[PDB]
């Protein structure tokens, strides 16, 4: 009882010693001195006397100095401590609706516990990691900018503790998680704020790392987000899109991203959104591994078709584009080392019916010339990297391309580019 | 306040190195594009494994040297605290077996100087043949 009166009595000098004043030596007297005391005690004689000091300590700026030291405490990482760890956090559980009233104490409270939770591991009990999850929740309903973040970020370490427990209660959180992150692009008062909209994309990668199959559920929303956060790295969206590369399946994965680059990708016009799903394509194009059957040949060529149009299409430079389109036959790349002819005469056929006659394009506003163009860069490509039998499918695709030398004899076509194409 | 939304800052730098360890922690268009690339390809190149090695070693260092100076004052307290307990003759018979174990150890320690058991009887005869 000495003890923690000594050390609340330290605790409120260095918390008020600017109030009392209104000083830096001061201050670093009585950190050394707070560090002196910490040093003569144990952490669980500490923890003993710091349980009733919370409750004693009606100022929030002395409960928050007893929070770092307990967090100190905890960073002395003691082992046996741990389940007296465990009573320290329940009832920080129990101050925490009185934690709640402050803003700065709430954060400081759930940044300790999560630091705690870290710590810990999966060492102790996760009911309550549930209850501090659950806690999380109320904090980003409050929706503070970093009570939030701290909310996100135990929610997150409480979800690795838990795994199979934690599944349970991920289904109803994700749609929020969602609706943060709509929100988090809608208002962008504070760069507090967009440090917590990185901290939901973290939040996103880390429940894609615990659970892969409602991850691969809801793929595409995740896609999504890591597209609009514009503001977040982009090596570390990368970084979690191959992450859910490794955790989703490559041939749903891809038409996911189809399916989310003609939704939004194709409609935004911004080059770091383009440049991201190209990324993300090239990705899944890199990390796609045997699979004699694709399973998905025209998904790709729409895919391919659409990324023409949009650079056609595009209010993006026109060398972007064209780099673009050349990370575009990179990716169409080695679909023609994924070698079953009985499945590429076909995807052939089709290749050369949206090369000449353009059926199913993706885009009406995209050129037939062009169209025609890209198709012979990539059918050049093709060729000189298989050869074979390419030479039989030049035989099949010649006979548009008398039609086309003929037009080419005619002038119909004046594409000189085309035309050395061909 | 500052010091909260730097601590919240700090929390979510703390869970993006532990989520990706080896990522630098949060404070034209083809160049952006070929810089996205060559980003992956770092990330590609730098090792999740190899940062947290780095990481872990420094860490673990740090607590093994925190830990040894805890355990050797807490051995020095016992010590001291062993040593009053004989002082005032309230040893606990759990206690001062640490000391009988130290004062056989000592006392073999010094009676290996002495001499041998077979030796013994010659070095008394060659005693006793010198002294005569």
């Amino acid at each position: 009882e000495e003890f923690g009166t000594l050390l609340e009595g330290v605790l409120f000098f260095i918390n008020s010693v600017e109030l009392t004043f209104s000083t830096t030596e001061i201050k670093e007297i009585l950190f050394k001195v707070l560090g002196n005391v910490l040093q003569i005690l144990p952490v669980d004689e500490f923890v003993n006397a710091v349980l009733p000091l919370l409750s004693t300590s009606t100022n929030e700026d002395i409960r928050y100095h007893l929070t770092l030291v307990i967090g100190s405490k905890f960073e002395l990482e003691g082992s046996e401590a741990i389940p007296i760890v465990n009573n320290v956090m329940k009832v920080l559980l129990d101050r925490m609706p009185l934690e709640s009233k402050s803003v700065v104490i709430s954060q400081v409270i759930l940044n300790t516990m999560t630091a705690l939770v870290s710590k810990y591991g999966k060492k102790l009990e996760g009911s309550i990691l549930t209850q501090a999850l659950t806690l999380a929740t109320e904090k980003v309903s409050s929706d503070m900018t970093e009570v939030k973040i701290s909310s996100l970020a135990l929610i997150t370490n409480c979800v690795q503790v838990l795994g199979v427990k934690s599944i349970a209660f991920y289904p109803k959180i994700v749609p929020p998680s969602i609706k943060l992150f709509d929100a988090s692009l809608a208002d962008s008062s504070n760069p507090l704020k967009e440090q917590l909209q990185v901290a939901i994309l973290l939040l996103f990668a880390g429940l894609i790392k615990r659970i892969p199959s409602f991850l691969m559920s809801n793929i595409l929303d995740v896609l999504h987000v890591i597209y609009f956060s514009r503001e977040v790295d982009s090596s570390i969206r990368l970084s979690v899109i191959s992450l859910i590369i490794e955790n989703i399946d490559l041939k749903e994965v891809l038409k996911v991203l189809f399916r989310i680059w003609s939704t939004e990708i194709a409609t935004s016009n911004d080059t770091v959104a383009v440049s991201l799903f190209l990324s993300t394509l090239e990705s899944t194009v890199e990390n796609i591994d045997k699979k004699s059957a694709t399973s998905q040949s025209p998904i790709f060529f729409k895919l391919l078709l659409s990324l023409f149009e949009f650079r056609s299409i595009s209010s993006f430079d026109n060398n972007t584009i064209s780099r673009i389109e050349a990370s575009v036959h990179e990716i169409s790349n080695s679909y023609v080392l994924k070698m079953n002819d009985k499945v590429f005469r076909p995807l052939f056929v089709i290749l050369v019916r949206w090369a000449f006659d353009g059926e199913g394009v993706t885009n009406a506003g995209i050129t037939e010339t062009e169209r025609l163009l890209a198709f012979f860069k990539f059918f050049n490509k093709l060729q000189e990297n298989l050869r074979g039998i390419i030479t039989s499918y030049f035989t099949y695709l010649l006979e548009p391309v008398d039609m086309l030398l003929k037009r080419f004899i005619s002038k119909d076509m004046e594409n000189v580019n085309l035309r050395r194409l061909v | 306040s500052q010091t909260s939304k730097y601590q919240a800052t700090s929390v979510v730098n703390g869970l993006l190195s532990n989520l990706l360890p080896g990522v630098p922690k949060i404070r034209s268009k083809a160049q952006l594009i070929d810089r996205n690339l060559k980003k992956r390809v770092q990330l590609q190149n730098r090792d999740v494994h190899k940062i947290k090695k780095k990481c872990k070693l420094v860490k673990k260092k740090k607590v093994k040297k925190h830990k040894l100076d805890k355990e050797q004052l807490e051995q020095l307290a016992k010590h001291q605290v062993l040593k009053k307990h004989q002082h005032e003759g309230t040893l606990t018979d759990h206690e001062r077996k640490y000391l009988n174990k130290l004062i056989k150890r000592n006392s073999q320690n010094l009676r290996s100087w002495d001499l041998e058991e077979e030796v013994r009887d010659e070095l008394e005869d060659i005693q006793q043949s010198i002294l005569k």
